[PDB]
């Protein structure tokens, strides 16, 4: 296999424990947890072969709390959040401990916040192709766009046809502020087909938003920002 | 400039005792107190020419631990004979009434790594001025150990130093008098 | 008798000439029996017993740990020496002499390293010489008794001491 | 007093 | 500690650069990584002495001398993202990172046609974002109220062998983009 860790994002208010799964490649007993920041500095945080641990600093031991249980996923959960919790969390697997030979993987992309108030899933529109760029140069490119999302826990993907699609395809770097002065995000994706393929009314195109939020407890009127998916389409005109 | 550096480190069941130090043409530079978590260095003037993070001996430790059920596992459990110490007793320098000295057990040959020591003076044991050293590493496959006793040589006291090991019978006592 | 367990590891650095010819020497015991080994002259792992063959299967079979255990010979052996050669290797502890009879007893005590010569002179004299042989201490320093047969001088030389040390 | 370096146990099975 | 150098690198197509790491102390070993737009490392290298290529990268080390060294050529837009550079000293179960060096390869624009078109949005009439695409390399793009202007960003269509960039506002398209 490889480094799987899930979940990708996650958020939490302060004092909530906030729990992170990882699952290191086939056959390998020795595993890693790192911290990362935003200014790219990391921070060994503990260390496994198997069940057993092999060091760990004195923040993890008062702090975290990690397993490797027999026959299921290593794990490792903050007891209670603090705002300077909020980094990724790398794991990293090995075959030998002797080996210095490690494998890293997606990581938990943690957000520590005051309260979860402030989660809003996004909403998500699909822009089609303007006949000025399809007469200009025989090219259609759809926008997508997610937007008043909190926090920026977001993975866009373009699905045509039934299936999953990169060629053509581009996504903003980073989400964007709505209002710079905490608060909400906003993000777009551009997809290019020739116009011919945007003209067959065969083809269903599709802006795919996974939102990643909560589980949990919610005691608000509206409607739990759970983790969903948040999608829109358009169709081939001709 | 021939020389020789030894890591030597082991666990042991089922006592559960685990050893990690290092060694020098035969002599111990330092090892870790796997308990306590530190670098015990032999001499004490050695601590300020190099470091040792004790961490790593711990890990290397657990790995031994490991490693054991392994080779117990492979090898169907199937037990082994004990070999017995070879026990020797002498001063560090020339013995003089009334000027103190030190009296050296030299537990040597033998495994597993595993023994109580006790010093006797007249048939009482001594709890005070002795020391010890961890197992020490030989050539071979066995092991090697020092016991210490601070003295005053007089002519009515008369000492021995007790071993006992799984590969003896009964408790091994080497005699020192002044004699 | 009582069975015991014992997972024993030695991880040995040879120096020849200082760092001139290095020679890393993994060995590994289990119980009374030495099952397994890796010298760096080799390269790789080879089992010494039965006991030691799965090992050496397995890990021959992992490149990067056996270019990374090829390596150690500097990273840890080279790295080590350079270290110890501030203290550890010029380290010199004067004898002290003692002459007395018990057969006439020279006693060379309390010195560091090993490597000594203790001669009777009566002109030297090359019999009725019996000694207890090199004894180390245990704590980075060396004794021993020769013993001359008689019915006098004593020489001793050591890399402590620039000129001889006599009775 | 710099840093003294060791072989990182090798694991089997 | 290590210091890797440098810190941003920007590279047009088919051109060639070199990073570096160097150590403060004896490493077992090093190793490289890429932190890619989605911030899953990929691994590029693990060696413990001498050198290794793997495609258009090659990389070296020297425990002794206490450096490693990352080359790439023939850059591609694949190529973009952080490196890392990754080593544990000998005395040590941990490992330590570099600061990183952000990649980022520009891409040739052969027939530059820019033009800023207006998308309807395809649930309502109401709604609509204004595009600037087919602009060169060269071009770039500032932020003014409540109106939106993400970065640039290139995409390939490679069926056509074919590439482009573009950026979006939304909030009249003719002033959008100044
Ligand atoms: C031993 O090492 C020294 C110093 O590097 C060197 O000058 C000498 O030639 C070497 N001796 C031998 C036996 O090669
Ligand atoms: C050593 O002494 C301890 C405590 O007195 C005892 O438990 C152990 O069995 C002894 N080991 C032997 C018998 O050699």
């Amino acid at each position: 296999m490889k480094v799987i860790q899930t979940p990708r994002y996650l958020v939490k208010g302060q004092g909530q424990k906030a729990k992170m799964r990882c699952i290191p490649e086939k056959g390998h007993p020795v595993v890693f947890w790192y911290q990362q920041n935003k200014n790219n500095e990391f921070k060994f945080l503990i260390n496994f072969q198997n069940q057993e641990v092999l060091q760990q600093i004195d923040m993890t031991e008062k702090r975290f709390s990690a397993e490797c249980p027999s026959n299921s996923p290593c794990s490792l959960e903050i007891q209670s959040s603090e705002a300077g919790d909020s980094a990724l969390y790398l794991c990293a697997s090995s075959l030998n401990n002797a080996n210095s030979d490690y494998t890293f993987g997606s990581g938990t992309r943690l957000l520590v916040i005051e309260d979860l108030k402030n989660v809003f899933p996004p909403e998500v529109a699909v822009f089609e192709p303007s006949e000025a760029e399809i007469s200009h140069t025989q090219k259609a490119t759809l926008v997508c766009l997610a937007t008043g999302f909190y926090p920026d826990h977001v993975e866009l993907s373009w699905w045509v046809n039934g299936k999953e699609v990169h060629s053509g395809v581009c996504t903003d770097p980073q989400p964007l502020k709505e209002q710079p002065a905490d608060s909400r995000y906003a993000l777009s994706s551009r997809l290019r087909v020739s116009a011919t393929f945007w003209q067959n009314p065969r083809n269903h195109f599709r802006c795919q938003v996974q939102f990643y939020g909560l589980s949990d407890e919610w005691t608000q009127d509206r409607a739990k920002p759970v983790t969903q998916i948040v999608s829109a389409e358009a169709w081939g005109r001709a | 400039e021939e020389h020789t550096i030894i890591q030597a480190e082991f666990y042991l069941l089922p006592d559960k005792r685990g050893e990690f130090m290092f060694d020098f043409d035969g002599d111990e530079i330092f090892h870790v107190d796997i308990e306590k978590s530190e670098t015990i260095w032999r001499l004490e003037e050695f601590a300020k020419f190099a470091s040792f993070e004790a961490q790593g001996a711990l890990a290397n430790i657990a790995v031994d631990k490991a490693n054991l059920d392994v080779m117990k596992e492979r090898s169907n459990n199937t037990p082994d004979a004990n070999v017995a110490p070879e026990v020797t007793v002498l001063s560090r320098s020339p013995v003089n009434l009334g000027e103190p000295n030190i009296l050296i057990c030299f537990i040597d040959k033998f495994s597993p790594p595993v023994v109580n020591v006790t010093w006797l003076r007249n048939g009482r044991p001594v709890t005070e001025g002795v020391s010890e050293t961890v197992f020490l590493p030989r050539d071979d496959h066995l092991f090697r150990k020092f016991h210490y006793l601070t003295f005053l040589p007089s002519t009515d006291d008369f000492y021995d130093c007790e071993v006992d090991h799984w590969g003896l019978e009964e408790p091994l006592r080497k005699h020192w008098e002044f004699e | 008798s009582r069975p015991w367990f014992l997972e024993y590891c030695k991880s040995e650095c040879h120096f020849y000439n200082g760092t001139q010819r290095v020679r890393l020497l993994v060995r590994y015991f289990y119980n009374l029996e030495e099952n397994l080994r890796f010298d760096s002259d080799v390269g790789e792992f080879r089992a010494v017993t039965e006991l030691g063959r799965p090992d050496a299967e397995n890990w021959n079979s992992q490149p990067e740990f056996l270019e990374q255990k090829r390596a150690e010979v500097d990273t840890v052996c080279r790295h080590n020496y350079e270290i110890f050669d501030n203290f550890l290797v010029p380290r010199r502890v004067e004898p002290t002499v003692t002459v007395y009879p018990t057969l006439l007893v020279c006693s060379v005590s309390d010195f560091y390293p090993g490597n000594i010569e203790v001669r009777w002179f009566r002109k030297e004299e090359k019999t009725g010489i019996v000694s207890t042989g090199l004894v180390r201490n245990g704590d980075w320093t060396f004794q021993t008794l020769v013993m001359l047969e008689t019915v006098y001088t004593c020489q001793v030389e050591h890399p402590s001491l620039t000129d001889p040390v006599t009775v | 007093a710099d840093l003294i370096a060791y072989l990182k146990q090798a694991t089997k099975g | 500690q290590v210091e890797q150098s440098p810190s941003a690198l920007s590279l047009h197509e088919g051109t060639g650069s070199a990073l570096r790491c160097n150590f403060t102390t004896t490493m077992r070993a090093v190793q490289w990584f890429r932190k890619n737009s989605r911030g899953s490392l990929i691994n590029l290298f693990y060696l413990a002495s001498g050198t290794k290529e793997n495609g258009r990268l090659k990389s070296a080390f020297d425990s002794k001398e206490r450096y490693s060294t990352l080359h790439i050529r023939d850059a591609q837009l694949e190529d973009s993202g952080t490196y890392f550079c990754a080593a544990e000293p000998s005395s040590g179960q941990k490992l330590v990172f570099g600061q990183g060096t952000i990649l980022k390869v520009y891409l040739h624009i052969q027939n530059p046609d820019p033009a800023v078109y207006q998308l309807r949005d395809s649930k309502s009439s109401d709604k609509s974002v204004c595009l600037f695409t087919d602009f060169d390399s060269q071009t770039n793009v500032s932020q003014d109220s409540d109106v939106y202007i993400t970065d640039k960003c290139v995409l390939d269509m490679r069926s056509m062998d074919f590439k482009s960039n573009s950026a979006v506002a939304w909030s009249a398209c003719a002033n959008a983009f100044n």
